[PDB]
RNA sequence: CCCUUGUCCUUAGUUACCAGCACCUCGGGUGGGCACUCUAAGGAGACUGCCGGUGACAAACCGGAGGAAGGUGGGGAUGACGUCAAGUCAUCAUGGCCCUUACGGCCAGGGCUACACACGUGCUACAAUGGUCGGUACAAAGGGUUGCCAAGCCGCGAGGUGGAGCUAAUCCCAUAAAACCGAUCGUAGUCCGGAUCGCAGUCUGCAACUCGACUGCGUGAAGUCGGAAUCGCUAGUAAUCGUGAAUCAGAAU
RNA sequence: UGGAGCAUGUGGUUUAAUUCGAAGCAACGCGAAGAACCUUACCUGGCCUUGACAUGCUGAGAACUUUCCAGAGAUGGAUUGGUG
């Protein structure tokens, strides 16, 4: 499946501190819950590190992200 | 007149024998023999009782079978070619058991029974 | 645990607490004819309106015994029941033919 | 370990009306169907004679005069080493090779069509000078040490 | 009148209590039409420790029965149809 | 040149079409409008049948222009991190299959 | 008393359809189809029964009828019971020590496949019956009051706005069945081959920003008589066409 | 069965937090016949002082609406009415 009917990503209770975020300089990050937190394709740029509980990851969001989940910078299995 | 009623089965069937006196003739779902059957082995077997009793120029004949497939009815056929004519006399009576045509078989696929895979034959092993 | 029976069955009244802003908004959701501005209040419908809302965290068990397996369509009841049951005579219509 | 075993093969048919050939449809009818089984299983005999001059049964029939080996080779063992027993058996014994071992031995030929394959070796029953006239006499020649492999201490 | 209720002994029991009960009363209720077994098959695991092998085996039935009263004024189809019932048939009815 | 490479002969103009990865069901609308008859070979019909057999590989890519993108794309996923190239460097099955000690077509030695 | 009624059946089909029939689009609109019938609940059913010998004639063991069927066809969750210090102080249970501001707090800041191999091995073939399609005489009934989701307009192939079956003798997966003589060239580790590079596409719905079916075949392979010796077959048996349905929202090899 | 078409099917492989399971070709039918808000196999952010829930002594206000606010994340409380 996953098509590309749902299109366009507004969810206000993930959304009031991303979007926000123009309006305030870049010296922080944007803190994560999840290992599903994905954002607008009209944000990249910023820091998403993946949430699973014990220290945070390498995330370098480059210019050019179109396809799926956060499952790739901190991996599912990370080879222990 | 000779307008009754006859069967033969093979693999969940209920037949229809049309039948009467004539000369040899033979149908099946509502088309002849040479319908529905042709281009197969089994043709003439029906023949091999048809010519121990010589009755390829006495009787006219419709029986009908259904279901099951193709060719698992070629004995259905084979089945009751008699039933309609032992009920009309008994001139063939003690000469028609060396054929061997009406055993409802139960060499079949009855119950299935969990264990095994199939009919009575089983799992792989050692 | 007496606890864990017990956490988890109080999901018949939350899950549908407010069950008709989610029967009013999960029946458009099949229809194309809501405009590409109605992209967003299609999408302020059930979420943080609070999450006791999907209903994808919901699971059964027996009735009295608790079990998940055996749980067939047509009871409440699991499969280290149905030997119990018919036995003494709890399931109606259950007899032993072909 | 008393034998309840009853042969009797049905030799009769609508089409040929043989008589070791007429209920042979069991190898020829390959794991399958009969639609397709059909025109392989009674296509070859009339392919065998329809590269020749005699009648289909006429190579057919003297397949068991070249390929039915004279004797036998079941072990058995006394207190030594084991000896087995070739003597004149009956014919059905005896003429079981003389059959499917020339029609089973096509699969190393394999010419133009499946039904010709079937009939490839049906047709050298006659002059047997193909591979089924070779393991005929074979068996004979080994049964120097086992002649006298009967009587005592057999 | 079409019926919708347990088993083998129980409806056929009712529908004894349906064509002559309200044949007496002057109408006329046809004869039973047969209906036959449901075939339903079902499976388990019914060994104490875990042995897929040790399944068992279960079915479940439902019986109808189609009755029609030629000329509709038989109320006791109706009246009487608490009378069909002992214990456990939930009699379905239908009035021609 | 003619079809990419060095062909083998004494057989079809559709198989000759469908050469290992985009194809027959477009060729099924190709060879039903243009005129090329599968009823003969490469050989068989002129050289006239086969000028727009050679023309439908340079317009989408090219056995060259696949070698060159073998790499690029491949560039992408090894150095960044990501666990598109966490297996490719390593070799397993990659897109969530039976993955870790002997299922078949997958990996190799 | 344990797969338990072609074999016999009173009576049997309110809407199936067409043996009586007119009819029909010869798909049966529709009477009538209980008789040249439409899925049986359940009921005589199959024997030590007889004859001839053999056997101590006796338990048995061979030969026989009827007559298109006459001699043996254990179908085991409180095993008939007898069996091998060994799986849970664990689905209901049940002890020599423990947490006891705690594993009564819970919104948890991520840390199980380096291949370095053996192995329980148990479909698929050996290029020849050769290599790539949209088609035959043609499966199709039920569960179905927060369900199954037509002939779909969408189609090469996608049956998301539609909705006839909505409580199923309708139908939603509603399309099918190895056959005819299947094209041109006649018998090959290849014109059977694509793993990391499917990008990118108005469907659960407040939640698919470098990974999903979506099979269009440009490409990136390895299938050679099965020998050491070993799973394993005395009769319908060794032996290649699918599952319809929820705690009532459709990927149980 | 075969240099071999590198599946957690247990023994040889990769942690900075690791709980018990068979003892033969009866070793992948060895607790339970299913780990979707952890009130689970001490990573635990984290906080207890009465209590969801099992529990006696005491309550404004019975109750809910507790949509929404910090929440990129339970809820206390604005809780808009109700006084039952």
């Amino acid at each position: 499946p996953r098509s590309l009917k749902k299109g366009p990503f507004i969810d206000l209770h993930l959304l009031k501190k991303v979007e926000v975020a123009v309006e305030k300089n870049d010296r922080k990050p944007i803190k994560t819950w999840s290992r599903r937190s994905m954002i607008l394709p009209h944000m990249v740029g910023l820091t998403i590190a993946v949430h699973n509980g014990r220290q945070h990851v390498p995330v370098l969001v480059n210019e050019d992200m179109v396809g799926h989940k956060l499952g790739e910078f901190a991996a599912t299995r990370t080879y222990r | 007149a000779t307008q009754n009623y006859g069967t033969g089965r093979r693999k969940t069937a209920t037949a229809r024998v049309f039948l009467r006196p004539g000369t040899g003739k033979i149908s099946i779902n509502n088309r002849g023999l040479d319908q529905f059957f042709g281009r197969e082995t089994a043709r003439m077997v029906v023949r091999q009782p048809l010519e121990l009793t010589e009755t390829v120029e006495k009787f006219d004949i419709f029986v009908t079978v259904v279901g099951g497939g193709v060719s698992g009815q070629a004995g259905a056929i084979r089945h009751g070619i008699t039933r309609a004519l032992i009920e009309y006399d008994e001139t063939l009576r003690s000469s028609l058991r060396k054929a061997g045509y009406v055993t409802r078989d139960a060499r079949e696929v009855e119950r299935k029974k969990v264990g095994l895979r199939k009919a009575r034959k089983r799992p792989q092993y050692s | 645990k007496e606890s864990m029976k017990n956490r988890e069955l109080k999901r018949q009244l939350t899950v549908a607490k407010y069950a008709k802003k989610r029967a009013e908004l999960k029946a458009i959701i099949a229809n194309p004819n809501s405009s590409a501005e109605e992209r967003w209040n299609a999408q302020v419908a059930l979420q943080k309106q609070p999450r006791d809302a999907s209903a994808s965290r919901l699971r059964n068990r027996c009735r009295l015994t608790g079990r998940p397996h055996g749980f067939y369509r047509k009871f409440g009841l699991s499969r280290n029941k149905l030997r119990e049951a018919a036995m003494r005579g709890d399931v109606p219509g259950l007899v032993k033919a072909s | 370990r008393r034998r309840v075993a009853a042969k009797r093969e049905v030799l009769a048919d609508p089409k040929y009306g043989s008589q070791i050939l007429a209920k042979f449809m069991n190898h020829v009818m390959e794991s399958g169907k009969k639609a397709v089984a059909e025109r392989i299983v009674y296509g070859a005999l009339d392919k065998v004679k329809e590269r020749g001059k005699a009648d289909p049964l006429e190579t057919f029939e003297k397949a068991l005069d070249a390929i039915a080996p004279l004797v036998e080779v079941k072990s058995r063992r006394v207190g030594g080493a084991t000896y087995q027993v070739p003597v004149e058996v009956r014919p059905s014994r005896r003429n079981a090779l003389a059959m499917r071992w020339l029609v089973d031995f096509a699969r190393k030929r394999g010419e133009k069509s499946m039904a010709l394959r079937l009939a490839g070796e049906l047709l050298d029953a006659a002059e047997g000078k193909g591979a089924a006239v070779k393991k005929r006499e074979d068996v004979h020649r080994m049964a120097e040490a086992n002649k006298a492999f009967s009587h005592y201490r057999f | 009148i079409r019926l919708k209720a347990f088993d083998h002994r129980l409806i056929d029991q009712s529908t004894q209590e349906i064509v002559e009960t309200a044949k007496r009363t002057g109408a006329q209720v046809r004869g039973p039409i047969p209906l036959p077994t449901r075939k339903e098959r079902f499976t388990v695991l019914i060994s104490p420790h875990v042995n897929k092998d040790a399944r068992d085996q279960y079915e479940i039935r439902t019986h109808k029965r189609v009755l029609d009263i030629v000329q509709p004024t038989d109320k006791t189809v109706d009246a009487l149809m608490k009378l069909d019932l002992a214990a456990g048939v939930e009699v379905q009815i239908s009035l021609g | 040149r003619i079809a990419g490479v060095n062909i083998p002969d004494n057989k079809h103009t559709v198989i000759s079409l469908t050469i290992y990865g985009v194809g027959r069901t477009t060729a099924q609308s190709i060879c039903a409008a243009t005129g090329v008859n599968p009823a003969a070979k490469i050989k068989d019909l002129s050289d006239e049948q086969i000028d727009q057999l050679r023309n439908e590989v340079a317009k989408i890519t090219t056995e060259g222009d696949l070698r060159r993108e073998i790499n690029m794309n491949i560039k992408r996923l090894m150095d960044l991190g990501c666990y598109r190239g966490l297996r490719h460097r390593r070799g397993l099955p990659v897109r969530g299959q039976r993955t870790k000690t002997n299922a078949r077509t997958r990996k190799g030695p």
